[PDB]
């Protein structure tokens, strides 16, 4: 049961989300649809598609971190408050 | 003498401090005269403090400054009730 | 990013994946659909061809993989979700100086 | 019966 | 319109019934008496929530106006909240105090929206100048506690107050030392007294309302213990109406010792800690009656007797 989850560095056991399943996912039907096609600029544009959607996925985990900042943040700074 | 004031009332129950806002007419024109009752002896019925201020005009002749003369003279050596029958008067 | 190599005994409390996720990845997929087919010269119908089967394809491996049931924020409305809480972090700076000033 |  | 404070109007018809359904809106007297006789009184309750939330949208009701008709609901209905008291303190050096209800209104209202951003204020004056005092508290982000309100009773001279028990008890510092420096006090201590009854609390302590004046075959033998068990109940209970108390928290960690047992904790030092509570309604005349019955001994002892007097009910008695 080697399947691969991807995880950006200083994660812990209960703040595995969602996403970082299907992004394995992505990439292992990728290469699948790359083997039937034959044309040369067809499959530049998958491999067009390859670069710019995982740099949006690399940009949706980056959010997603920062949105996890900040709600600590506020759960930090209201014991400083009180 | 509800007739003659403008304006609510605020009433303290140990009336150490009034507040009332009253109108008088002695050339024609009126006049909204706002006096406040300070006490400075509790044991007594006789006013000490007592500041009348204006809420309306006050650029005018020195008819005013001689009724706001008269009115802390009879504030101090004349009871409340026998001055609100002069004010009739 | 690091290795995954799952357990036998999670394989019990998994869910489907949610429909707020799946209809941003298809807001997204139409978003760029129209990029590729503006920066694209020639050859424009058979090679939207091979995306409309790439999306058949990739949502329907995410009805088949199973998803720990933990709670996330919604991706569709990403860019107004992000704005929200710094209204609110501004809040207890000013709260802050309400505070620390007196 | 003192009341402390 | 705001939905949420809509909720507490439509709350507030379905938390009255029917019979005193004119008492509130009449004391309300925001609205016109030709809309009162305009919506039928008669009919389905829920119409009654339907009819009047038009009323209240082209009068143009606000928190303010929503919170006055919560003061009258519970001004009529006083037995649903318990009620402690604050007493405050005159300082050293004072001989008599400056009051002004304009400037009780403004201090008030700035030591609340200098601590907390969400502080909900209302205000209502009634027969003897008695100020009567709304706060919804909020934390720091939401709208304040809309369900569950916190009363202030203050009749604008005394150094007494009546104030109702909050769910959030980490306030109580808070409002005890805002009502202390609003009315020219230096300290604030809280007495440990409650009931349910607000108008019996007010006849317990201001103690107005408590005195009011201006054949030979049927033959007992006990003329002496006759006329003897009743003769202590009225030198100090009597027939007079009394001030209703249900409540008495006694807390006990006195020893044993008695003339009957030479061995029954005969060695024992450690304390036996123990806490009797009384539930039972209008307990000072409910106590009266075991003293003629023969349940009780004509010596009454002076914690039972001395609850109007002393002003409180929590008691810690210590016995050897």
């Amino acid at each position: 049961d080697i399947v691969h989850i991807w995880c950006p560095e200083g994660m812990k056991t209960s703040d595995i989300k969602e996403l970082n399943i299907v992004l394995p996912e992505f990439e292992k039907t990728h290469l699948e649809h790359q083997q039937r096609i034959e044309s040369k600029v067809c499959k530049a544009a998958i491999a067009t598609f390859y670069v710019n959607v995982k740099e949006q996925f690399i940009k949706m985990l980056k959010e997603s971190q920062m949105l996890t900042n900040l709600k600590r943040k506020n759960a930090k700074m209201i014991s400083d408050i009180e | 003498f509800a007739a003659l004031l403008t304006g609510p009332l605020q009433r303290n129950p140990l009336c150490n401090l009034l507040s009332f806002t009253y109108k008088l007419d002695p050339g024609g024109q009126s006049f909204p005269f706002c006096a406040r009752l300070l006490y400075k002896d509790l044991t007594a019925t006789l006013p000490t403090d007592v500041t009348v201020t204006c809420q309306g005009v006050e650029v005018l002749s020195t008819s005013w400054e001689e009724q706001r003369a008269s009115h802390e003279t009879l504030f101090c050596t004349k009871p409340l009730h026998q001055v609100f029958a002069s004010f009739t008067r | 990013l690091k290795h995954g190599k799952t357990a036998a005994s999670k394989r019990k409390t998994w869910q489907p994946l949610s429909k707020s996720t799946r209809d941003h990845l298809q807001t997204m997929m139409e978003s760029v659909i129209m990029t590729i087919l503006s920066n694209s010269i020639k050859e424009k119908e058979e090679i939207q061809y091979h995306l409309n089967f790439l999306k058949k394809r990739l949502l329907q491996q995410c009805e088949t993989l199973k998803v720990p049931p933990k709670k996330m924020e919604d991706l569709t409305n990403v860019s107004s979700l992000l704005n929200m809480e710094r209204a609110r972090d501004k809040a207890n700076e000013e709260g802050l100086a309400l505070l620390q000033e007196e | 019966f003192i009341i402390d | 319109m705001d939905e949420t404070v809509a909720e507490f109007i439509k709350r507030t018809i379905l938390k009255i019934p029917m019979n005193e359904l004119t008492t509130i809106l009449k004391a309300w007297d925001f609205l016109s008496e030709n809309q009162l006789q305009t919506v039928n009184f008669r009919q389905r309750k829920e119409s009654v929530v339907q009819h009047l939330i038009h009323l209240c949208e082209e009068k143009r009701a606000s928190i303010s106006d929503a919170a006055l008709l919560d003061i009258i609901y519970m001004q009529f209905h006083q037995h649903q909240k318990v009620w402690e008291v604050f007493q405050m303190s005159k300082g050293p050096g004072e001989d008599v105090d400056l009051f002004d209800m304009k400037q009780f209104k403004n201090s008030f209202k700035k030591i609340l929206q200098r601590a907390l951003k969400n502080v909900t204020v209302s205000f209502r004056e009634t027969e003897e100048n008695a100020v009567w005092i709304r706060i919804a508290w909020g934390t720091q982000y939401t709208k304040p506690n809309q369900y569950k309100p916190t009363y202030v009773v203050y009749y604008s001279q005394t150094p007494y107050a009546f104030t109702s028990s909050s769910m959030l008890r980490r306030n109580t510092p808070l409002l005890g030392q805002a009502l202390t420096i609003a009315s020219k006090h230096h300290q604030i201590v809280k007495m440990d007294l409650r009931s349910r009854y607000l108008d019996s609390l007010k006849a317990i302590v201001f103690k107005q309302y408590n005195q009011t004046f201006e054949d030979s075959r049927i033959i007992h033998e006990n003329i002496v213990e006759k006329e003897r068990v009743q003769r202590i109940t009225q030198e100090t209970f009597g027939d007079y109406p009394q001030p209703q108390l249900e409540f008495a928290q006694y807390k006990l960690e006195t020893k044993f010792k008695s003339g009957l047992n030479g061995s029954i904790l005969a060695e024992r030092e450690e304390p036996l800690r123990c806490l009797i509570k009384f539930s039972s309604p209008h307990l000072l005349e409910a106590l009266k009656s075991l003293a003629p019955a023969g349940i009780a001994d004509a010596p009454l002892s002076p914690l039972l007797t001395c609850i109007p007097n002393k002003r409180m009910n929590y008691f810690k008695i210590r016995d050897k």
